[PDB]
């Protein structure tokens, strides 16, 4: 039905980049050893 | 005035009838964006940084 | 095997913190 | 303001001393009824028909010692109301089941309601943004899974945290020796959070206080900053500078430092309540199963995750007589595990 | 009026050298009394243990839990 | 009219006297354990 | 009837006739009589 | 009393380190004469080349 | 002009990305041996007598352990605090056997938050900011120092001071609570208090600048991105954020003062683990939590139970279970 | 009287449980 | 070590798709970024 | 922008947005209702916490058979 | 049937880091395109 | 050493991205039946 | 197990056939 004008960009900066890597890399790190058992 | 005409379910709602249309935008964020002058310290500050 | 697979967790953790403190997006005064 | 729902709206929202507002009719009484309750149950009633215990100043306890004792096992998760089909409106008899205990919980779970709506109540009226509110949810949390959940989970309010100081301690340790609470991640992501929170308030205070603006020529530095000032008190990029080479990086922008500073402790308490509510189910992290049948094939595995487990188990067997006098337990000495002399 | 202009005004230590020791000597004898122990139940130094009674007293039924704390408590 | 120093000083003096008859309450009679 | 029942209604009977009455009342004396000004 | 001693002498060592590191501190500011805070005027940070 | 004036403009330089500074030169190298030897222990290292009791225990990824359960075991009881370097051992086997590394990284680590500590005030005295950052970093390597090299001096062991793992971490909590009373001991109390309202007013502070943050951002955008890094203006309403919590509370409760507000942030945690670390320190020499055990006895005299009894059956299980082969006598006085 | 209300149900209470805290010092089994 | 063998994918996957969906997240704001000038 | 048969029959539906009865309407039965579901839910709650025991109301796996 | 265990690594991280690799790389051109507009 | 002259854009339009995902999944279906053996 | 896998890598191919399909780049004629 034609171009949304709700459309928006999305971003990520690179501090939140690294935030997140960090993130999930510890949350594997911590829950690796339980999930293993 | 009775008991069902008390209840005014033919009223619409007991105190309902003849409702009026809202106008405020509830979904609305304010956007007054403030200017904060420039003082003499700041333009040495910024001077020096440049 | 798990062996291999905690020092990779844990290194990419270092690798993610080596690549936070020495390729961080530089501090600059906005205009 | 005519109306009466507006004169009484009105009157409850005056700026005075203590704001009272909506919340208010919420928030004072239940709040009061739990503190004095509190300070009542510490004070005159006693635990030797709960659980065996004297838990008062006047049975003799101290500070540490007294507390508002849950109630006895029998009573499951009875509402134990002063009516109910427990005390039957005998208040006595009321204290003697631990009755106080819920009467202190029930009306504490209200009185942080009513706290959190005060937050929001006076955010809307002075027109800020509610992030107080939703930060005293990271509390409201862990009262409602450890006081609330973990014994709804258990046999009967017996087990949830006996409101005192000791009582707590016990609490504490209780919790390590049947569920093995350290263990669990989410108990590890919730120490995490509140050490971190510990950790920001430390550095920001020191980092703030230490790259303050010299606004003044006296030593003594809080004097030099005025409330209404339009500018900052310390140097945000001289706080960059020393936190990027000292430790590589830094914070350069005070909101993402301040939402950090929000986002740490409650991200910590949320976790953490997840993992007691995992403990209300006895849906714990207790064991490494791949350690367990290594060293029961291999008696020369050890590790120290095995020496907690024995831990564990010396807390529980010599800990389950005193601490569950209901269940009557007897353990001969022979059945107690033990160590070689102590 | 603020909280010092209070506690240096004459009137206020006029009520308060009467209003306070009052209620510090209510909650004295109201425990010297003994009344405490019977409105909270609390037992005495003496009331722990009785006769054929050298054990802990314990509630083991929810719905009777009235009938046999005065059982228990007879005394 | 009375200096509010000296009602500090009073008021502390009286809430100390308090907390030490508490520790004495401590070290003796009912929750000692002589 | 049983006892448990009757003791409910009570509890509901004096929950209006101690918190919510009282705290009621009093409320709307103290609005009516301490009143903003020019609202 | 062994371990009064011990315990009262340790405590008022580490005590005494953080004092001696205050006080360090505070002279070195102090005679350099940034003990009150950095000057608006002439901030340091701001003459420094920006790293990374 | 001279090669050591350049060796000491090099070493002071605000220009290298990581500051070095003269406590950095003792730092690097130590923190640099400590992480290199931390880390080849934990992923593989031997088993480690840390009993004395010729009872190895695994502390490496490679024996058998995950990330939760790995450490790098503490010393023998037999070496107890004799220094106990590679060159001291009559083969690099036998000095991983009576766990050697655990002497090497505690030594080197310590030596390095030192070093830390100095350079925190190093860098600000080049920079100009003020002192002190430091002072709070102290109380962070007082609690190290007290469970890593203080306890082990008081007790006569390495094998006392703390694990370097996780569960490693959890044992020497169980221990000291069962041979000290920690939690009913005040220090660690303060500690508590501190560390909980170091979590209170960092979500308090944190929330209350966050809700006064002025509006300088469109709708589309993050609110972090009304805030420009060096501006002059604050990036939020102090008085907004007094008034509230002046509502939320009293008005006399609320830090009308930044400055005085910043200061209290830093001193309540500072303060709190000071008193924590100095309670271990002092739980070293063996003066102990309360001990407010059959504290309660009727007219007879016999012992009514209080919170404390209770809190004293864990502790004694505890007390037996710990080292069950290390004992050969009925006190703990080791 | 609100005033009167918050601060006296603070008090009240305070100073009954404070004697009575006082006079359970002196219990002596 | 009788340890699970679906945590294998379990860890290595959950670390996977939560960084490729940051890196991604990162790469198409750069991309963007240097499309505008 | 795009008219539709079942659009042209739902339109009526969500024609009257914003349309607000004047004063406080029908509030005061909104809250009787909502304290007669208050008690009922009370009732309920004490019912299965066996803090209000009913003639006739076993709350117990027993009771099924 | 008793069948590999790495192989269930083999062919999802196979199939898993091509497949994210072409996503971004898509999703980069198109932030991109609109970036330009 | 400042901004690079060989600085270029890379694309994948979505023709090439369904190519891409195909030309994986179907060798993940071929080469998984001989992975896991 | 291996169905699973077996099934899901089908199934993917499917649906990318499918987005190929019914989600393509619209071809145009280009000015
Ligand atoms: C946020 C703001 C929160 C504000 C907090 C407001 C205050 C909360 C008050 C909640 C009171 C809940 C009491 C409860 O639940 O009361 C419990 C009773 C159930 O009673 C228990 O039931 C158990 C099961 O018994 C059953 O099984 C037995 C088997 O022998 C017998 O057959 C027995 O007859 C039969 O009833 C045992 O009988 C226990 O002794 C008895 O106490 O349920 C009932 O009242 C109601 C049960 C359904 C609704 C419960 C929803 C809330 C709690 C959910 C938590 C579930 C646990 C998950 C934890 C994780
Ligand atoms: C903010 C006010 C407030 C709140 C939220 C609560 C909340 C609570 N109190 Mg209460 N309480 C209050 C003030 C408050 N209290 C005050 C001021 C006092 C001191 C006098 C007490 C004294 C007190 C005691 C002594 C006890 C409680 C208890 C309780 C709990 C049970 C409530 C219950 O089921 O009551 C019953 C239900 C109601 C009161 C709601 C009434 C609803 C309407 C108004 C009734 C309408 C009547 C209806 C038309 C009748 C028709 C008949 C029938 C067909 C229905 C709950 C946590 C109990 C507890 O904590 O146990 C552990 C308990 O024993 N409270
Ligand atoms: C580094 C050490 C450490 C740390 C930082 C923590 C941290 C935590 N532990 Mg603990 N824990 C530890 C070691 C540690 N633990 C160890 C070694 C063990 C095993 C022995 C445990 C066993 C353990 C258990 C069993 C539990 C915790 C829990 C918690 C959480 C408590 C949250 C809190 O502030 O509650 C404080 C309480 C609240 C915030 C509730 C609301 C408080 C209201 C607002 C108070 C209002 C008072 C009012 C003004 C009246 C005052 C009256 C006055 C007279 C006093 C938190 C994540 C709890 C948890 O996980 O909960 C989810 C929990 O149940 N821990
Ligand atoms: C909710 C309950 C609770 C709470 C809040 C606490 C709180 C605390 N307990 Mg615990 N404890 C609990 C329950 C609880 N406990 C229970 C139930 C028990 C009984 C078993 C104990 C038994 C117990 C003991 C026996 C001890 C504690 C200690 C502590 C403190 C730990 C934090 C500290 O001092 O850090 C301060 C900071 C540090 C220790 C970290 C040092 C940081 C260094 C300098 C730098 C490290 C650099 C690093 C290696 C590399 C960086 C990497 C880079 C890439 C970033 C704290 C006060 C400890 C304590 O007080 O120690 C002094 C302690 O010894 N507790
Ligand atoms: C044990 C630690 C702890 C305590 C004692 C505590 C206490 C407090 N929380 C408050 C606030 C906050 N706490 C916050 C975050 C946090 N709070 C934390 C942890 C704590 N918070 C942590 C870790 C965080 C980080 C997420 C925020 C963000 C706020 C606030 O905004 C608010 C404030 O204004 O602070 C200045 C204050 C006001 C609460 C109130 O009015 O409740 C209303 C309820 C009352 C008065 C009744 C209490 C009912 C309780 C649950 C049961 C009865 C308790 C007994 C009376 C006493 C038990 C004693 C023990 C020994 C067992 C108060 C000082
Ligand atoms: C062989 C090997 C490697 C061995 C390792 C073995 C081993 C045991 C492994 C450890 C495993 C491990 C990493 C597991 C961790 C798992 C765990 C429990 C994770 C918790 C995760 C979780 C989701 C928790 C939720 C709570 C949470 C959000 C906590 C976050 C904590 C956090 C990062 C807090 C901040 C800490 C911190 C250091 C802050 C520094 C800030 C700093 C630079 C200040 C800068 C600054 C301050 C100012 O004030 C001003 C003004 C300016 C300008 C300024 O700049
Ligand atoms: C019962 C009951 C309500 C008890 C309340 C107890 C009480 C008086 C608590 C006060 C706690 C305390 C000392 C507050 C200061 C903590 C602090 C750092 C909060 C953050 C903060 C405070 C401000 O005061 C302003 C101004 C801003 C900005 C701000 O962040
Ligand atoms: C309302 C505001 C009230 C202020 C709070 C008071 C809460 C403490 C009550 C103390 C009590 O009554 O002890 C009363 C007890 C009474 O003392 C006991 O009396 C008994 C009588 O038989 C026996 O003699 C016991 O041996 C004796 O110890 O006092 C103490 O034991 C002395 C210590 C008092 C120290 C109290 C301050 C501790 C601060 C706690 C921190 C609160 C948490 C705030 C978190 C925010
Ligand atoms: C500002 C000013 C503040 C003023 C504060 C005043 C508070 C003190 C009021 C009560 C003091 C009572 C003294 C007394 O008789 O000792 C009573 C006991 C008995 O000792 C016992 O003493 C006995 C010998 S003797 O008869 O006492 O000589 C001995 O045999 C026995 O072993 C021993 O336990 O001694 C104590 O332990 C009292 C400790 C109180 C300490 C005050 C703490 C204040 C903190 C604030
Ligand atoms: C000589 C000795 C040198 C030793 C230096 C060692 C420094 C270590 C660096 C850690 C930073 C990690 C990247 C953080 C993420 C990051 O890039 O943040 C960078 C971020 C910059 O934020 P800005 O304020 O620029 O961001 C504003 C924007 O976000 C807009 O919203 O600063 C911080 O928040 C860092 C403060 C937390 C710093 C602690 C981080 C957690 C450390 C834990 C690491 C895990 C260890 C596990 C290993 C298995
Ligand atoms: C409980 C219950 C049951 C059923 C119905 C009922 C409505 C009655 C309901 C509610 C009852 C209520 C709310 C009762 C009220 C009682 C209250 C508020 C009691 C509180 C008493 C307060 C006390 C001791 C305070 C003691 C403080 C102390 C030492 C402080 C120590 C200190 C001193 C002395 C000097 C300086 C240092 C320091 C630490 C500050
Ligand atoms: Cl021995
Ligand atoms: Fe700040």
């Amino acid at each position: 039905s034609g171009p949304n004008p709700n459309k928006q960009p999305v971003e990520l900066n690179r501090t939140s980049l690294f935030w997140g890597l960090l993130l999930i890399f510890v949350l594997a790190v911590l829950f690796s050893s339980y999930f293993f058992n | 005035d009775t008991v069902v005409s008390s209840l005014y379910k033919s009223l619409g709602g007991a105190l309902d009838k003849t409702a009026v249309y809202d106008e405020e935008d509830q979904l609305l964020i304010l956007s007054d964006m403030e200017t904060f002058p420039e003082t003499e310290l700041g333009r040495r500050r910024v001077a020096q940084a440049e | 095997m798990e062996t291999l697979v905690y020092v990779f967790l844990l290194a990419g953790t270092l690798g993610v913190i080596f690549f936070a403190v020495f390729f961080r997006d530089p501090p600059r005064i906005a205009k | 303001g005519r109306g009466w729902f507006d004169l009484i709206d009105d009157w409850l929202k005056r700026d005075r001393f203590v704001f009272v507002g909506w919340s208010g009719l919420l928030l004072f009484p239940t709040s009061y009824l739990s503190i004095g309750g509190w300070f009542t149950g510490t004070t005159f009633v006693t635990s030797w028909y709960t659980h065996g215990l004297a838990s008062s100043y006047l049975e003799g306890c101290n500070f540490f010692t007294a507390a508002v004792s849950t109630p006895a096992n029998s009573m499951g998760h009875s509402l134990l109301l002063l009516w109910g089909p427990e005390a039957q409106g005998d208040f006595t008899r009321w204290c003697q089941i631990g009755g106080l205990w819920a009467f202190c919980a029930l009306h504490g779970s209200f009185a942080l309601i009513g706290f959190c709506l005060r937050q929001f109540e006076i955010a809307r009226l002075v027109g800020i943004r509610p992030y107080n509110a939703i930060a005293f949810s990271g509390p409201i949390a862990i009262f409602v899974s450890v006081f609330l959940m973990y014994p709804l989970g258990q046999a009967s309010w017996f087990f949830a945290p006996s409101l005192g100081v000791a009582a707590i301690f016990r609490f504490l340790l209780f919790i390590q020796g049947f569920h093995n609470f350290t263990l669990n991640p989410f108990h590890m992501m919730g120490v995490a959070g509140i050490l971190g929170a510990a950790l920001l308030c430390a550095i920001h205070g020191a980092t703030v206080q230490n790259t303050i603006f010299e606004d003044g020529d006296a030593a003594n530095t809080f004097r030099a900053f005025t409330p209404t000032q339009a500018e900052e008190t310390y140097s945000m990029v001289t706080a960059n500078r020393f936190w990027s080479q000292i430790f590589g990086v830094a914070f350069s922008n005070k909101r993402w430092l301040h939402f950090f500073m929000l986002f740490v402790p409650l991200a910590g308490l949320w976790t953490s309540a997840i993992g007691i509510v995992g403990l209300a189910l006895n849906l714990r992290a207790y064991d490494f199963v791949s350690q367990e049948l290594r060293a029961a094939e291999d008696p020369e595995f050890e590790t120290f995750y095995t020496k907690n487990i024995l831990l564990n188990e010396g807390i529980r067997s010599w800990m389950a007589a005193q601490d569950q006098p209901h269940e009557n337990f007897i353990f001969p000495e022979e059945v107690l595990p033990r160590g070689n002399a102590l | 009026r603020p909280f010092s202009d209070i506690i240096t005004s004459i009137r206020y230590w006029i009520i308060h050298s009467i209003t306070i020791p009052a209620l510090y000597v209510a909650g004295w004898l109201f425990v010297s009394t003994g009344l405490a122990y019977d409105i909270f139940g609390t037992p005495r130094p003496n009331e722990y243990f009785t006769q054929d009674r050298q054990q802990v007293p314990l509630v083991n039924d929810r719905f009777s839990a009235k009938q046999e704390l005065e059982d228990l408590t007879k005394g | 009219r009375i200096p509010l120093w000296l009602i500090a000083t009073v008021g502390g003096t009286l809430a100390l006297t308090v907390v030490g008859i508490f520790f004495y309450g401590s070290y003796s009679g009912v929750g000692s354990s002589l | 009837m049983t006892p448990s029942l009757s003791a409910f209604i009570n509890s509901l009977l004096l929950g209006l006739f101690v918190v919510v009455i009282p705290i009621g009342a009093a409320l709307f004396l103290v609005s009516q009589s301490d009143r903003v000004t020019r609202t | 009393p062994r371990s009064w001693l011990t315990c009262a002498h340790f405590f008022l060592g580490f005590a005494f380190y953080i004092g001696h590191l205050w006080h360090a501190g505070r002279a070195r500011a102090a005679a350099a004469g940034f003990e009150k805070g950095i000057n608006r005027e002439n901030e340091p940070t701001l003459s420094l080349r920006p790293i990374d | 002009a001279s090669a050591w004036e350049r060796f000491c403009s090099w070493i002071t330089s605000t220009d290298n990305r990581l500051y070095i500074g003269w406590f950095g030169v003792l730092m690097i190298p130590t923190l640099l041996t400590a992480t290199t030897v931390y880390i080849i222990a934990f992923v593989a290292a031997p088993p480690v007598d840390i009993d004395g009791i010729r009872e190895p225990v695994a502390g490496s990824l490679l024996y058998g352990n995950n990330i939760i359960t790995g450490a790098v075991i503490p010393s023998s009881a037999s070496i107890g605090i004799h220094f106990y370097p590679i060159w001291e051992a009559a083969s690099l086997d036998e000095w991983l056997y009576n766990g050697g590394p655990y002497q090497l990284i505690v030594d080197h680590f310590l030596l390095g938050v030192c070093g830390w500590i100095g350079r925190e005030w190093e860098f600000s005295y080049r920079l100009g900011m003020r002192p002190w950052i430091s002072v709070a970093f102290t109380a962070p390597v007082a609690a190290a120092s007290a469970v890593f090299l203080v306890y082990p001096i008081g007790q006569g062991s390495f094998s006392d001071g703390m694990p370097l793992g996780i569960s490693g971490t959890f044992n020497f909590m169980l221990v000291f609570q069962a041979e000290h009373n920690i939690l009913m001991h005040p220090f660690h109390q303060l500690g508590v208090a501190g560390v909980f309202g170091g979590s209170l007013f960092s979500a308090m502070h944190g929330s209350l600048v966050t809700s006064s943050l002025i509006r300088e951002t469109t709708e589309n955008e993050s609110a972090n991105y009304g805030y420009k890094f060096g501006q002059e203006e604050e990036t939020y309403n102090i008085v907004a954020a007094h008034g509230y919590f002046g509502r939320l509370i009293f008005q006399y409760a609320s830090f009308n003062n930044s400055r005085a507000l910043h200061f209290f942030l830093g001193l309540w945690p500072v303060v709190g683990i000071w008193f924590t670390a100095l309670g271990v320190m002092t739980m070293a020499f063996n003066l102990n939590g309360f001990n407010f055990n059959q504290s309660v006895v009727d007219s007879q005299g016999r012992v009514i139970n209080t919170w404390a009894d209770i809190l004293n059956r864990a502790n004694l299980g505890m007390e037996v279970m710990h080292e069950r082969n290390a004992h050969n006598f009925p006190l703990d006085l080791a | 009287t609100f005033r009167w209300l918050a601060i006296h149900g603070l008090a009240v209470p305070t100073v009954f449980f404070l004697g009575a805290i006082t006079s359970m010092q002196f219990i002596q089994r | 070590m009788n340890v699970s063998v679906a945590a294998y994918l379990a860890v290595l996957l959950g670390t996977f798709v939560p960084v490729v969906f940051l890196v991604t997240l990162y790469i198409q704001s750069e991309s963007r970024k240097a499309g505008s000038s | 922008a795009l008219r539709t048969r079942l659009g042209e029959l739902l339109r009526p539906l969500n024609s009257e947005y914003g349309k607000v009865a004047p004063g406080w309407g029908t509030t005061p039965i909104m809250g009787f209702v909502m304290l007669l579901f208050f008690l009922f839910l009370l009732i309920i709650l004490q019912i299965y916490n066996s803090s209000l025991i009913i003639e006739n109301v076993d709350v117990d796996w027993a009771s099924l058979g």
